[PDB]
């Protein structure tokens, strides 16, 4: 598997200066195109 | 549950865990009589109908009856939020719609400690040797383990189901099965744990002939 | 309706003559309004007399949960007598009979190794010492931690996992503080299988 | 635990010249006077 976008999606994950449509919109992003 | 009887299946825990998998909500329905055949899905997350679902009917099983499948693909984030999971079926030879719920287990989540074991002396004596791969203090049962070696899959392995502790944490332990000679070479074994409470839900414990 | 369950003895007490192995028939969702349960025991297709009927215990669902207790002789049960519990009761149509036996499957001896703590885990203030018993058929096993002679109440054994060959394997964890283990103080796995010789064998592990 | 009586049943339990009777009759007596 590929570990970047496993990092950039738990970094994602936990940030807390994001909410739900941030956090969602980032991890979609990872799961779209890294 | 009822004849025909519905089951919901939780994704596999490595699936919700690592971005590179697409976890999936199954609603299995077992049991539908050989004269009534269709069968429809309705998913609710949290309340909210959902359409994306892969709905499925038919496939016939022994007793004159069908097994009606459906897959839902769901958000890991969600999963590992708390988010409830439902799904409704409906059908002629029924009374009356069964709804299912699944979600994460609650509780405060406990990070897994990987130790890796090598093989007993009394155990060189075999042909083939056993290496352990202990995984204890985990919160909740939901854990992923698999074996490699060279970058490469080790499979001939067999892991024990989580087992509940006096703390009130989960443990279990991975034996992997190697040759004598492979380990007595100096080849390393590695061990992956995957767990929401571990940094990037993932870690790796590797284990040699040192 | 009501439901009838028999459980067979504890696989150490079939084993270990000092101890005394018992079948269980366990009678649930029996309604308030007609509560009397009879129970028939049978081994070998012929009538025993000697079970205890404990007193019929009440559920926070309205319902009474009966058990029938049968004391049974290790050597009956290791021989592959056929246990018969028959349950009669009026919110019943005929009364329901549930049989059991020894588990079938030729025995193989469970092969006993002790791993030490790994040396990760020395930066913990308890340590955890296993033990892998593999090997074994069929999966009624019985695992115990002991040191000095006197049992250790931190141990927590997994259920039989089977194994490529069609055996079994489980692994004992025995949680001891750190300064424990770094004495020289010696921990024994016991483990009781009927492919064992003497139903029993010990494992050591110290420092 | 008493070894010598776990011992002794094992090996009556497993004697292949006694009967039912006389591998009941022997157990007793060692389960009874262990």
């Amino acid at each position: 598997f590929n570990m970047q976008c496993q990092r950039r999606f738990y970094e994602a994950l936990h940030d807390p200066n994001l909410n739900e449509e941030q956090r969602n919109a980032k991890i979609k992003s990872i799961r779209d195109d890294c | 549950l009822g004849g025909p009887s519905v089951f919901l299946f939780p994704p596999k825990p490595k699936d919700t865990l690592m971005i590179s998998r697409t976890p999936e909500v199954t609603c299995v329905v077992v049991d539908v009589s050989h004269e009534d055949p269709e069968v429809k899905f309705n998913w609710y997350v949290d309340g909210v109908e959902v359409h994306n679902a892969k709905t499925k009917p038919r496939e016939e099983q022994y007793n004159s009856t069908y097994r009606v499948v459906s897959v839902l693909t769901v958000l890991h984030q969600d999963w590992l939020n708390g988010k409830e999971y439902k799904c409704k079926v409906s059908n002629k030879a029924l009374p009356a719609p069964i709804e299912k719920t699944i979600s994460k287990a609650k509780g405060q989540p406990r990070e897994p400690q990987v130790y890796t074991l090598p093989p007993s002396r009394e155990e060189m004596t075999k042909n083939q040797v056993s290496l352990s791969c202990a995984v204890k203090g985990f919160y909740p049962s939901d854990i992923a383990v698999e074996w490699e070696s060279n970058g490469q899959p080790e499979n001939n392995y067999k892991t024990t189901p989580p087992v509940l502790d006096s703390d009130g944490s989960f443990f279990l332990v991975s034996k992997l099965t190697v040759d004598k000679s492979r380990w007595q070479q100096g080849n390393v074994f590695s061990c992956s744990v995957m767990h929401e409470a571990l940094h990037n839900h993932y870690t790796q414990k590797s284990l040699s002939l040192s």
